[PDB]
DNA sequence: TTTTTTTTTTTTTTTTTTTTTTT
DNA sequence: AAAAAAAAAAAAAAAAAAAAAAA
């Protein structure tokens, strides 16, 4: 009779506890009192049995339930309150109790052995509830036996490869409790191989940070899920804090910063900006020099996109930053980069107060730059001085030169700097930029650059003639002259007739260097010849067979530069340089483009050729069908599957072309059927090849779907109004149905016929085209032996066509 | 021309990989039963509760490929002269 | 007797941020 | 006053119905 009373009491407690969370302490108290009375009278087995019986009633409940979510928390609180008593008793002094450790151990053992009787139940809700109970009790369990531990590990390692993702999440929540500095090897296997994103997120969040597991955690920064890519920046690195500058490797850190500040999603970029501008800045003492020192500033190019973000979140720090006269003649890389970023951010906006109260004058900046120039090239490491000079030149290139004295001073400084022969390439480039910024018109910078080049050449010639005692310069002199002339020609936008100095430098330097034996001199000469052909049309017409021969016969860099030059010539001028008296025909250039497209040994050349051909097709130049067919085939080719840049370029260049103008969509539809024909042959040979990667090529149904997506008149960006009448997708379907009589296999026929009921059928469409499509579908349905799904699809298509034709017939 | 370029950059932002990714009340604790535990605690029988072996490992590790950023700005400029911008989409 | 794939279609759950609630 | 539970919205993608072979 006492068992009935125990059951009634525990059932009343459970009924009162499932209501709301308010009052979950008196319930624990009365449960403890009932258990104490039961173990004192001598009836604990009945108490355990009835507890298990009443707990079992919450297993069939669905995850989206609160009644079942209260009972698990009640049981967890009961276990925690029952173990905390023993914890406190063992903590403070050594108080002998009335034998409770054994009772607790037996209770946990029997409760674990009872709940594990449904770990392999067919109902997913029961398994979910069992795993959730185990996860919520694993926090408070104490010491257990070896048999129970082995059984638990076996059950978890069996349920980690479960069908339901939620059961797998509960399994990883259970497994993240048995880690130590077998569970780690299981967790790192789910972070890289689990098909569910929530399981990977849970395994990433609930994994210890150690030198052996940190790479696997940081690798999830390029996950296919946006939440997984955001949690690595808004949770992991935030919890690490200052340890990111000590444990994470420099290159991994720079790669993470690049991936964060250059993501295609707004949430990831916002999270990276929040982490950089707020958490990492507040982790220090509010200073910025230490933050710039943590980053590499030098030997990198990410801080330009980082500090700017810091200038968009906290503008107040932008006001406590100065450059007094004392902090001069002793700059580092951080201070120079800071000055550059400050000046650029103040000039890009309208912050004029700082512009007139912080930055010095031009006459002083010229002297400050000349000081470092003299320390470097006339008297602190070399790399630091070069970086400081580069930053100062970048800051001075966009400087306000209203005064004449400062302008003349900076001009003299840049002449004395560019007149050297030890200067590096970036310094030469930024000096050319500053020189262009220090000129009145275009008739002055060109003259100054030509004068500098001629002075260098004449100095070399005079030195050679003087040393001849005790008519062609050396190779290094030609290299420096061509390097200095490339950046000068890159800033000229005027006819070549108005500039006779460039016309002289052509046959004095560029033209003799074009036919040079050395490869680098030849490459620089080809680059200069291209930069000059993009200025005059006669020189561009007369210089094309040499570029064709350079592409056909030449090294990798030579073909690279020559293809770039040809693409730029066609983009600037057009069809004028071809088809005419004394001009290069278009067939030879088309053959060269074909040969460079089919060549797999040079992937970068393929990428450049594809990009240039897409650029030409996007304009009025190059209106051919075979070239477009070859482009689409190279996009859909199993050989070109290794080149990621080519695929990424085509995937962006084809849709914009097809959706820009209806003529482009018509050109695509006129050849998509033959493309599908040539594509269905390569799949058969790939599937029947015994030598391989059979999954490299896309399946024919996906190709047909993508081709139907490109020939849809509803995806046009103009939408004039007559787009509902134009019949572009019908001709493609008719051509596909005509080619259908040439396919050999039956699975290809099936996957082609199944993906037909997806075209645009309206009433404003034509009548004869719909009719012809009807007779074609009828012939295919009759004079053929199809299956069942293809037959049903064809019948549905014929019914739709008949309905549309009967509707159009009732008119006029 | 700027509006069309912005539209093409905004719409084609998530489809940069190509290939196959081209697509745009109250429980009564007093009532006792007998078939409840039999229906809850039982064998799996025929219904499988595990995932296939082929769907357990993947070589791609569910990672994103290297991004090259093919936008309208990159295709508008030239090659050897990034300052000039040819006329397209017009 | 499940299960399995393909096409076509329509929600569902999560996470962050606020209000109440219980001492 | 501090910690926990409940509720509304945005963000972002997994989930499901139908039909014909397959073990």
């Amino acid at each position: 009779d006492i068992n009935t009373k125990i059951f009634n009491s525990v059932a009343e407690v459970f009924q009162k506890a499932q209501g709301s969370y308010a009052g979950h302490r008196k319930h624990i108290a009365v449960l403890k009192k009932i258990q104490s009375k039961a173990v004192e009278q001598g009836y604990e087995d009945a108490f355990n049995f009835w507890f298990d019986k009443l707990v079992t009633k919450i297993l069939p409940l669905k995850k989206n339930e609160i009644i079942g979510d209260r009972i698990v928390k009640l049981v967890a609180a009961f276990i925690a309150s029952l173990e905390r008593e023993l914890i406190l008793a063992k903590k403070q002094n050594y108080k002998l109790t009335n034998d409770e450790e054994g009772i607790f151990s037996r209770f946990v053992d029997q409760f674990i052995r009872h709940v594990l009787r449904g770990v392999e139940s067919p109902d997913k809700n029961v398994r979910f509830r069992v795993l959730q109970l185990l996860a919520v009790i694993m926090d408070n369990i104490g010491e257990i036996d070896e048999s129970l531990f082995n059984l638990l590990i076996l059950s978890l390692n069996k349920r980690i490869y479960d069908r339901e993702p939620t059961v797998r999440i509960q399994a990883v929540f259970c497994l993240t409790k048995f880690q130590d500095e077998e569970a780690t090897r299981t967790l790192v296997a789910s972070i890289q191989n689990d098909p569910s994103a929530e399981v990977r997120r849970a395994a990433m969040l609930n994994l210890i940070n150690d030198n052996n597991t940190r790479p696997y955690i940081l690798e999830r920064a390029r996950d296919v899920n946006i939440v997984n890519r955001r949690l690595v920046y808004s949770r992991i690195l935030k919890s690490m804090g200052r340890k990111c500058f000590d444990d994470i490797e420099p290159h991994i850190f720079d790669q993470l910063i690049e991936w964060g500040l250059e993501d295609r999603e707004l949430s990831v970029r916002n999270a990276c900006k929040r982490l950089i501008a707020h958490d990492w800045l507040n982790a220090l003492d509010g200073d910025l020099i230490e933050l710039l020192e943590k980053l590499d500033v030098s030997r990198s190019s990410v801080c330009v996109k980082a500090i700017e973000a810091l200038f968009q979140s906290r503008p107040d720090i932008l006001s406590k930053i100065k450059f007094p006269e004392s902090i001069w003649k002793d700059f580092t890389v951080e201070i120079a980069f800071l000055f550059r970023a400050i000046y650029l951010y103040c000039l890009d906006n309208n912050i004029t107060e700082m512009l007139e109260e912080n930055f010095p004058e031009a006459s002083k900046l010229s002297e400050h730059l000349n000081h470092y120039i003299l320390l470097r090239y006339h008297h602190f490491d070399y790399n630091t001085l070069e970086f400081i000079i580069e930053q100062l030149s970048i800051a001075a290139e966009r400087y306000d030169y209203s005064d004449e004295v400062g302008r003349r001073s900076m001009l003299t400084v840049v002449r004395n700097m560019l007149a050297l022969t030890t200067l590096s390439e970036p310094l030469i480039k930024i000096g050319i930029r500053v020189m262009k910024s220090l000129s009145i018109n275009e008739k002055d910078f060109v003259t100054m650059a030509i004068e500098i080049i001629n002075d260098i050449r004449d100095d070399d010639i005079e030195k050679q003639e003087q040393e001849e005692k005790i008519k062609e310069a050396s190779s290094a002199t030609i290299v420096l002259c061509l390097t200095r002339s490339s950046y000068m020609l890159e800033l000229v936008n005027t006819p070549l007739t108005e500039n006779i100095l460039i016309a002289s430098l052509m046959d004095t330097l560029i033209t003799p260097a074009v036919r040079n034996t050395a490869p680098n001199i030849r490459e620089l000469g080809v680059k200069n010849l291209g930069l000059c052909c993009l200025l005059d049309v006669k020189l561009a017409i007369d210089n094309m067979y040499i570029l064709g021969m350079c592409v056909s016969k030449g090294n990798a860099s030579l073909k690279y530069i020559a293809l770039q030059v040809i693409v730029d010539i066609f983009s600037v001028h057009g069809n004028t340089v071809v088809d005419g008296e004394g001009k290069v025909d278009s067939i030879s250039l088309h053959k060269i483009f074909y040969k460079v497209l089919k060549n797999n040994g040079l992937p970068e050349c393929q990428v450049i050729a594809a990009e240039g051909l897409c650029k030409l097709f996007l304009a009025d130049v190059f209106t051919d069908d075979d070239l477009f067919e070859t482009l689409v085939l190279s996009y859909f080719s199993p050989i070109n599957s290794s080149n990621e840049a080519l695929v990424q370029a085509f995937a962006f260049c084809i849709p914009v072309y097809c959706f820009s103008h209806p003529a482009h969509q018509q050109r695509m539809s006129r050849t998509a059927a033959d493309i599908l024909l040539r594509l269905c042959v390569l799949w058969d040979d790939l599937q029947s090849s015994v030598i391989v990667d059979r999954e490299a090529m896309l399946k024919p149904n996906i190709i047909f779907q993508q081709l139907l997506f490109w020939t849809d008149p509803r995806n046009l960006v103009n939408q004039t109004g007559s787009t509902k009448k134009d019949t572009v997708q019908l001709t493609f379907l008719i051509d596909v149905l005509k080619i259908y009589a040439q396919i050999e296999k039956k699975e290809i026929k099936k996957m082609i016929i199944t993906n037909i009921n997806a075209i645009f059928l309206s009433s404003e469409q034509d009548y004869s085209t719909l009719k012809e499509l009807l007779e074609y579908s009828d012939d295919i349905a009759e004079n053929d032996n199809l299956d069942n799904v293809s037959k049903n699809a064809l019948d549905k298509l014929r019914n739709n066509l008949n309905s549309l034709i009967e509707e159009i017939n009732e008119r006029s | 021309e700027k509006d069309l370029m912005a539209y093409f950059d905004e719409n084609l932002n998530r489809n940069w990989r190509g290939r196959e990714h081209w697509k745009v009340l109250e429980i009564d604790f007093f009532k006792t039963d007998d078939s409840f535990e039999d229906k809850v605690f039982a064998s799996k029988g025929r219904t499988k509760i595990d995932m296939p072996i082929k769907n357990r490992k993947n070589d791609t590790h569910y990672l994103l490929p290297d991004d090259f950023h093919f936008s309208t700005d990159r295709i508008t400029r030239l090659f050897i002269k990034p300052g000039q911008k040819m006329s397209l989409f017009s």
